[PDB]
């Protein structure tokens, strides 16, 4: 049904969100290209082991037998999921869009 | 008096270099929405669903 399909509003609001989007994404992209403002976790040496693992395998998540590996992580995953989730929720959004 | 015949008023005033507002512009936090498709319902002649 050519009038219940809304292509014109469809498009109109997709394409402000496109915008925004790409907006948001060049931000982040600015915020963690320079050596200062990217978050610590990425560049602190102790926290490495785990980032490097984690993306040696990033489809997959596997925390049941860590091997001693994500033990620094444990400790401060209240942190990460309060200084990080920004990010993934724009990734999330771009996903949805 | 009679040289006052050619005079006229120049237009001159001092003001600050800078001027700023009377209130400043605030940050707005950013609230995330879903997409949502029946914003424009209300613009000219809109069909709802």
């Amino acid at each position: 049904q050519p009038s219940q399909q809304k292509l014109a509003e469809k498009l109109t609001i997709l394409n402000d969100r496109g915008v925004g989007m790409l907006t948001r994404l060049y931000n982040i992209k600015k915020a963690c290209g320079d050596p200062k403002a990217k978050p610590s976790y990425l560049i602190d040496k102790n926290l490495e082991s785990a980032v490097k693992f984690i993306v040696r395998k990033f489809p997959a998540v596997e925390t049941r037998n860590n091997n001693q590996q994500l033990a620094q992580l444990q400790k401060e995953k209240s942190e990460i999921l309060k200084n990080l989730a920004l990010y993934y929720f724009t990734f999330v959004d771009v996903m949805e869009f | 008096r009679e040289i006052g015949i050619l005079t006229t008023n120049k237009n001159t005033s001092r003001t600050h270099k800078i001027i700023a507002p009377a209130n400043l512009e605030r940050p707005v936090r950013y609230i995330r929405k879903p997409i949502d498709y029946t914003i424009l319902d209300d613009i000219g002649h809109g069909v709802k669903v």
